[PDB]
């Protein structure tokens, strides 16, 4: 019935939804050559959801797959599970952007975006009833913030009156890895204020400090680390594919967050993360997972709650639970902390469950924050984007190949503005 | 290697230019005497010889990509037609 | 799918390029001959080489010097059955660190067959991102030529990037006394047409295998 | 079945023959002395085990067959079937047309006859002689003028050794060549021509041997004539019989002087470090260095294109290889045939002559293209003989051995007027 | 070499890599509760898996 | 008892035959040494529509092969199915037509047009009730070009009620592999408006783009090139070869499709193609099936049906399948592609089920439509007609065999009126 179309462009959403797919495979015992061996049938009646129907038992997930340059394709399809997807749905172009907005929007894009859109279309078309759209991406580069905002805004006036959702990855303060990173940035921001629904924003180093402290992990690899985002992204969804005591999908999560049609940049996190030898020492109950929730520590982006204000803060549960015991312990969390949350709002605390939790842990619960003290990354940006701007860096990539100075001036602005209805917002 | 220039230079550029010389520069000698020399000399072109089985410490499993058959078929029709625009 | 095309012009070209194509055999399993003698896939050769229906791979790479001297051991080396015969050429006299010589008088007819070789290295080229130029600030092939080279290329393949190479000259020391007037004549005519230029100095590397690579008396290896 | 009657007259013919039958038993499985340790189409075969060829060889000397009578192909030619004569032409039409050529007429068209009977269906001629000299002048149209008549319209193409624009091995080469088009006109179907430079320009370029010799450039063109006569002995995809090689390429009654180019011409070194696709042997057939006629196709337009392909090709990489060669605007075609092309494909591979300098290819490429760019050989050619026949040097020789002074002039109007009709439908029509 | 419907086939290359990789390589602490190792969890895994499916490309 | 008598004359006819019968003793159970070997009954009891009688339990198709070059049928006796072939229709002459359409239609096929006709008329009054003439031959070339009109013209007086079905390969817009092309394939055509009943057009590089988009084959040999007009073939009349739940035999066809008797020129499609490394991610259902014939991209001919406006369309289904899919969806490709159909029809669509699928597939369809998209075809082939024949450009290969200077005038008048009546019809 409900259907989430997908999408992976550039190499981080390349590798993060890929990582994706592999999680929610065994959540519904697929093996990779796609023939179910679920010991259930309760893992069974939402497949389509995410999945489509094959002969003999296979499923295959719907993904349009979509790069500038092959090579981070490449590698998916050599994974584990990396035949589930079609090939046809493979859409990769000749030259890589660069790590430039200019070429992954106007210059490769342009001759690449219409069989990506007719792939995309293709897929919606043959759905029984269409709730939204699924994209994961970063906001560093060419080929996932280029081609990334082009797909949203190219949906957005066919669709309009569905949910497009992407799962963003933003700038990290101490250390870069693109010496464009912010004008990157602001340009992505620009074309996400207006077009998508709602964002995810993932440092890169919030989650090293994770899993540095909180997991005790001396080597992280990058499956390690896209693991977190997987789970946190497919804890938000699981409401429409499993059963619950109060299920709330992705429109109901849509209404209950954003209050005004700018502010709706959020902050995910994930409640049980604990060390190997932790286990034992700790008890696993309710309580014991809302002192996670709220932790400023598992907050996967790096501003520290502390220094604004919540707005709405949602809390999908997961698991073996009443909820009396969700509902007072969200009641003490608001009550003891007061100042802040926002006091023009009663009631600032969406709760849901359901009693299917992630493979492999017992009870879980997927943090969801719109708090006021993420204007400091933007003002971040804003002030990189200035600090360059002000006297003409890297510019002529950009300038000589498509696009004058005021469309950067626009943007800023745009940016600027943002930061000041925070503000605004802040202190009621 | 006496065979193909027949102590003769014309015949000596005619076997460089066609590639007809029998003899690599390691058997005969037992040092490099030109310097050019000493970026082939330990290589051993008998037939097979590989640097894995003689001297089996550089030995180094390779993270090689592996170009997917969407990919092939992509190569082989922008080699072949020029065209064809496959996506 | 992804490759680029390497240029070796010049002794300070070709010099290096015998260590490179040695390096890159080495990595991949491909032998001299170019034949790689049950488990997974290996396509990542394409970089560098292209394979033919004969099972033999050569080089994405052009030999091109004014001299005769000093491409002509690749012939007479180990990897003559590696390359393919028509892209090391060869002239009949250097430029003598003349920048007029390789840029205007001698260099100048070279050109329409080295650029004939690329025009046949890139139509079997499946995408092309880059060029590998390899040329020093001091003779007058390096240094003419390849300038020639570059303004050549730039108004022949457009906007593809161009990364070459430069053995700076040294602070208190150079091999040739003209290599000032050289080095300003090279950069005049190719701050323009390239788009990337690695700097390597020559002590500097001396001076590394003096300390850290504690070897005495160093040579080209 | 399918078959082909061949006459080698002349001593480029004979010495062509000898390295085009080189090649034709080689691919078919026959010994030499014509045993066997599809065939049809060029072999006979005699109860005990023999294969024949079904050709003959003529020449007014006995000092070029001679050498094949007692070769190592004694036992595979008829003895009957090397017609011998006893003087020779000495570069003279007149000899070779009209005194001693008359002689032996008699017997080489008995010998046709006895030739053309024991085959069932026949339907071609491939003379095989050169411009310049007598025999290969003279005697050559003294057949086709009694060809035309014994056996009415059966096609009969012609291979000639065309006059390159400076190299030429006689002084009386403008005379003989000026001659002979007065019997390659109402009595030829297409002439497949190739000249000597452009071979010696190929063996040079594209092969690296210098020094070439007859040897060596003979094999080339019995490469091509074995290519020319593939589809008649092995099967294809696209069989080509020899009645539509004369209403393929040529337009227009008067018009018929295709080009030659063999495409896979390289080394056995480099054989194995290029592959070659079919979408780029292609256009080597059309590149202008790879031209066995020395005329460079880029002054004129293409009238008319065959193409014969062999060995593992496939037909869609071809047709996209045709595909894109008409959208290139250095290669030029005349506005009236939007049509132009001829493919025709053969699963044989090529073989390689024993002891040879051609490599072992897999695929290989005819072309033979129809072009207006070779309009101004005959304006040299002409050019020569108006230069030549101002003081009537040499004419002496020609009206002492039964011939007209006034000949020579209908002869140079008729070569004016084919070189007018040929400027006049190279036109843009409007 | 693969048995489909129950005759065999022979194969020059397989899917995928021999080896895993580390883009591809998440820890078990992130699933510690299961009871049959993932095959992404550690290389001996992998490699038993590889040996459980062959199939030629 | 409703029987075909199949012609084939050319190399095209010859070795699209050879591949047709294999198809056809496919289907049947017809080993190739001729013995029946069928499984079911249902491929017995109308074995007569295109076999005939033999001795020892074997079968003899009902064929004549014809050429006027003993090469092609040489290689047709010794190729995969030809030993089922009776020596007696092997009947040739010893010299090829060479490409001219006067070389025959007047005298060397001329002479031996009265050999052919003797088996014919053998084979067609040895049956109980004949119903049609098979005929499949080039328009570019000599022998299929010229003679198998004249084959036509002279079938046509002797039975003029019997229908006629002719499989006609058509000339090509970007590359060309007979030079006197549009010389042929205007006098065969002109042949062919007034005398066949039934007519499709088949391009090469419409299979070609179909085996390297569709099919996708890196080396398409000329097997699975005619494997596809052999299928097609085949699907057109398998009504009266098996049971089925909605009949349509030749007849059914011809009238549904033949509005006005000048236009039944026809553009043919099979349904269920598709790459053989993306079959299992390729689930086929009536939708997908129903979709796939109608694009642009999956016809025979290379003149693009979005250009021009149908007048009629057939669809005969193979295989076990459901009506109520069939008839909703024509109905929505109708109401949905109503702009690309004509107002005066009111019902565009033939349908047809039969209970039988082809070997080795199970849902399988085929499209035949009367386009009049097909106009810029004979446009394009008059344009190559007369930029030759104003200049007399390759005349006198014909002039000189009996031929008229008016004869090529009257040859592009039809061509004309053929293009006005299907150009004018196009108003509405
Ligand atoms: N260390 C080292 N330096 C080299 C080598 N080959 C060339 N060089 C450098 O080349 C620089 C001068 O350039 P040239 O020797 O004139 O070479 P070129 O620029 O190509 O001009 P030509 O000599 O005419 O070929 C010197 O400063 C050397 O440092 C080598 O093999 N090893
Ligand atoms: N390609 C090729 N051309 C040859 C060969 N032998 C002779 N020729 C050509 O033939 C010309 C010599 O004149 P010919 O036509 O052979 O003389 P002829 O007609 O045989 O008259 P006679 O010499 O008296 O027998 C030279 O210009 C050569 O170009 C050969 O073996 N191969
Ligand atoms: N989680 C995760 N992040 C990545 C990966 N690759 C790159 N990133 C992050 O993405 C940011 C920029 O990525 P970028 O190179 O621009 O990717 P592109 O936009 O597709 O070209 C960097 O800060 C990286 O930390 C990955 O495989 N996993
Ligand atoms: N699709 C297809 N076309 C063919 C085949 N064989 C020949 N042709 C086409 O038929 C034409 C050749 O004409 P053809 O009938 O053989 O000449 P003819 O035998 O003298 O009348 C060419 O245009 C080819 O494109 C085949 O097997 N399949
Ligand atoms: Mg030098
Ligand atoms: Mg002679």
């Amino acid at each position: 019935m409900r259907e989430i179309v997908h999408l992976q462009a550039g190499q981080c959403g390349n590798q993060i939804g890929a990582k994706f797919w592999e999680v929610i495979s065994d959540e519904h015992g697929i093996d990779p050559t796609g023939t179910y061996h679920g010991d259930s049938d309760l893992q069974l009646e939402r497949i389509n959801v995410y999945y489509n129907e094959a002969t003999g038992g296979k499923y295959v997930p719907r993904a349009v797959l979509v790069d500038l340059e092959p090579g981070t394709m490449d590698s998916v399809r050599s994974g584990p599970f990396g035949q589930i997807f079609r090939p046809d749905n493979f859409v990769f172009g000749q030259s890589g952007a660069g790590n430039n907005w200019a070429k992954g929007h106007y210059t490769e894009g342009a001759e690449l975006v219409d069989s990506v859109l007719d792939v995309v279309r293709k897929e919606a078309e043959s759905c029984d009833c269409l709730q939204g759209f699924q994209l994961t991406h970063s906001l560093g580069g060419g080929t996932g913030s280029g081609m990334g905002t082009l797909l949203i805004s190219k949906i957005r006036e066919e669709y309009p009156d569905r949910i497009m959702n992407t799962f963003s990855v933003v700038p990290s303060p101490k250390v870069s890895d693109t010496v464009v990173e912010p004008y990157n940035a602001t340009l992505s921001v620009h074309q996400l204020v207006e077009n998508t629904d709602e964002t995810y924003c993932i440092d890169n180093e919030a989650l090293y400090d994770i899993c540095f402290r909180t997991l005790k992990l001396t080597t992280p690899t990058y499956g390690d680390l896209n693991h977190l985002v997987s789970a946190t992204m497919s804890g938000v969804t699981t409401c429409l594919r499993f059963p619950g005591q109060l299920n709330a999908d992705l429109r109901k999560l849509a209404v209950n967050m954003v209050p005004f049609p700018r502010l709706h940049f959020f902050m995910p996190g994930f409640a049980p993360l604990t060390s190997r030898g932790s286990q034992q020492y700790r008890a696993l109950t309710v309580p014991e997972l809302t002192q996670q929730m709220f932790d400023a520590k598992n907050m996967m982006a790096a501003c520290d709650p502390r220094h604004g204000r919540y707005l709405t803060v949602a809390a999908v549960f997961r698991g073996r639970m009443s909820m009396k015991e969700v509902d007072e312990q969200m009641l003490n969390v608001q009550n003891k902390n007061s100042s802040y949350f926002v006091e023009w709002i009663p009631n600032n605390v969406k709760t849901a469950v359901c009693d299917i939790p992630p493979r492999g842990l017992k009870m879980s619960a997927t943090f969801i924050g719109n708090s006021t003290a993420i204007q400091e990354l933007f003002k971040r940006i804003s002030e990189q984007f200035t600090a360059m701007f002000r006297r003409k860096a890297f510019l002529h990539w950009y300038t000589g190949e498509g696009m004058d100075e005021m469309e950067f001036t626009e943007a800023e602005s745009n940016m600027n503005d943002l930061v000041s209805e925070y503000q605004q917002y802040q202190d009621a | 290697n006496y065979s193909v220039h027949q102590n003769s230079h014309t015949k000596y550029h005619e076997a460089v230019r066609k590639v007809s010389l029998k003899t690599f520069p390691n058997q005969v000698f037992r040092v490099p005497l030109t310097d050019a020399q000493n970026f082939s000399f330990w290589r051993s072109n008998a037939a097979g010889a590989r640097p894995e089985e003689t001297m089996p410490w550089i030995q180094n499993p390779r993270h090689c990509l592996i170009k997917s058959a969407m990919t092939r078929f992509m190569d082989h029709s922008i080699l072949n037609d020029r065209n064809f625009s496959l996506y | 799918m992804r490759e680029c095309i390497s240029i070796h012009v010049g002794q300070a070209g070709v010099q290096i390029g015998n260590a490179c194509w040695e390096l890159y055999c080495l990595e991949h399993g491909i032998q001299p001959d170019g034949q790689m003698p049950i488990g997974g896939g290996d396509d990542s050769f394409n970089t560098f080489f292209s394979e033919t229906g004969a099972g033999k791979h050569v080089p994405r790479a052009v030999f091109v010097d004014l001299e005769p001297t000093v491409v002509d051991e690749v012939r007479t080396g180990t990897y003559r059955q590696l390359f393919h015969p028509e892209q090391l050429i060869t002239g009949k006299e250097d430029a003598a660190n003349n920048y007029a010589r390789g840029h205007y008088t001698i260099g100048k007819e070279i050109v329409d067959l080295v650029l004939d070789r690329i025009r046949k290295l890139a139509d079997l080229c499946t995408g092309l991102q880059g060029f590998l130029i390899f040329h020093s600030f001091g003779g007058g092939t390096g240094s003419g030529f390849a300038s020639l080279l570059m303004e050549r290329l730039s108004v022949d393949y457009g906007k593809k990037s161009k990364l070459e190479f430069a053995i700076y000259p040294a602070p208190q020391v150079s091999t040739a006394v003209v290599e000032p007037y050289n080095s300003i004549l090279t950069t005049h005519t190719t701050l323009e047409h390239s788009d990337c230029a690695f700097m390597v100095d020559n002590e500097a590397i001396y001076d590394i295998c003096r300390r850290n690579l504690d070897i005495e008396r160093p040579t080209y290896t | 079945m399918r078959e082909c009657i061949s006459i080698h007259v002349g001593q480029a013919g004979v010495q062509i023959g000898n390295a085009c039958w080189e090649l034709y038993c080689l691919e078919h499985g026959i010994q030499p002395d014509g045993q066997m340790p599809s065939f049809n189409t060029f072999f006979s075969e005699t109860g005990a085990g023999k294969h024949v060829p079904r050709a003959v060889f003529v020449d007014l000397e006995p000092t070029v067959v001679d050498e094949v009578r007692t070769g190592t192909y004694r036992q595979l030619f008829h003895p009957e079937q090397l017609i011998t004569g006893k003087e020779d032409a000495a570069n003279n039409y007149a000899r070779g047309h009209y005194t001693i050529g008359k002689e032996i007429v008699d017997l080489v068209l008995d010998r046709i006859r006895k030739l053309a009977d024991l085959c069932t269906g026949l339907q071609g001629f491939l003379i095989f002689h050169s411009f310049g000299g007598g025999t290969g002048s003279g005697f050559a149209s003294l057949l086709m003028e009694r060809l035309s008549v014994d056996y009415g319209k059966k096609s009969k193409l012609e291979f000639a050794i065309y006059p390159a624009p400076q190299v030429s091995t006689a002084v009386v080469e403008p005379y003989n060549s000026i001659l002979t088009t007065h019997t390659t006109l109402e009595h030829s179907d297409c002439a497949f021509m190739v000249d000597n430079e452009a071979i010696y320009d190929i063996c040079r370029r594209n092969l690296d041997i210098e020094r070439p010799t007859y040897t060596n450039l003979n094999r080339l063109i019995g490469q091509i004539v074995s290519s020319i006569t593939a589809s008649l002995r092995f099967d294809g995809a696209l069989n080509v019989d020899l009645t539509e090689f004369q209403t393929n390429l040529v337009p227009y009654p008067r018009i018929h002087f295709p080009l030659a180019t063999y495409a896979p011409v390289i080394s056995a070194e480099k054989a194995y470090h290029e592959q070659l696709s079919v979408a780029e042997i292609t256009n080597a057939c059309f590149e202008p260095a790879n031209q066995m006629v020395k005329c460079d196709p880029r002054h004129g337009k293409y009238m008319a294109c065959c193409m014969l392909y062999r060995g593992d090709v496939v037909p869609k990489d071809v047709n996209a290889a045709i595909a894109t060669i008409k959208t290139k605007r250095t290669i030029q075609f005349v506005d009236w045939c939007p049509t132009g092309f001829k493919v025709g494909i053969n699963y044989q591979p090529p073989t390689v002559v024993p002891g040879g300098d051609l490599a072992k290819v897999q695929r290989a490429v005819c072309m033979l293209s129809n072009t207006t760019a070779i309009a101004e050989a005959w304006a040299r050619l002409d050019h020569k003989l108006d230069l030549m026949y101002a003081k009537r040097a040499f004419v002496h020789w020609y009206v002492g051995e039964g011939m007209e002074e006034g000949e020579f002039s209908e002869a140079r109007e008729d070569l004016a007027a084919l070189e007018k009709d040929y400027e006049e439908v190279g036109v843009d029509s409007v | 070499m693969e048995v489909i419907h129950g005759q065999p086939y022979c194969c020059r290359e397989l899917e995928g890599a021999d080896i895993l990789s580390d883009t591809f390589y998440s820890n078990e602490l992130h699933t510690p509760l299961e009871t049959a190792t993932r095959p992404t969890a550690s290389e001996d895994r992998y490699q038993k898996f590889r040996q459980s499916l062959q199939r030629c490309r």
